[PDB]
């Protein structure tokens, strides 16, 4: 389903399959790192380093 | 051909197509969990200490 910008303030999407419940959860993201850009995916182990390190790596790789 | 007026209608039946039944299944169909990474089979020490 192509959820748009205003639908997903009223939809209960879920990230993981375990977080899907009965009656509450109505959608699910495709793969759980979908919230990240193309360049910020290319960072290895993004969930372990701090956030300005990632925001600085995204402008290292473009230099 | 005079077309005189009549009284007030009591109720107004609204005909509309029915709700989409049997569209959603009674269990849900989630994307399956991506598997946790395995230690691959056939791992051995390939580096021998020199001399």
């Amino acid at each position: 389903e192509l959820i748009g910008t205003m639908e997903q303030i009223f939809m209960n999407v879920a990230i993981f399959e375990d977080e899907v419940f009965a009656g509450v959860t109505t959608h699910q993201e495709l793969f759980p790192h979908s919230l990240l850009s193309v360049i910020a995916n290319f960072i290895p182990f993004s969930d372990h380093n701090q956030s300005p390190r990632n925001m600085y790596q995204c402008q290292m790789g473009k230099q | 051909g005079g077309l005189t007026c009549a009284s007030a209608p009591q109720g107004t039946l609204r005909i509309l197509e029915g709700p989409q039944q049997s569209l959603s299944g009674s269990p849900l169909q989630p994307i399956p969990a991506s598997p946790p990474p395995q230690i691959p089979p056939g791992l051995r020490p390939r580096f021998c200490a020199f001399g």
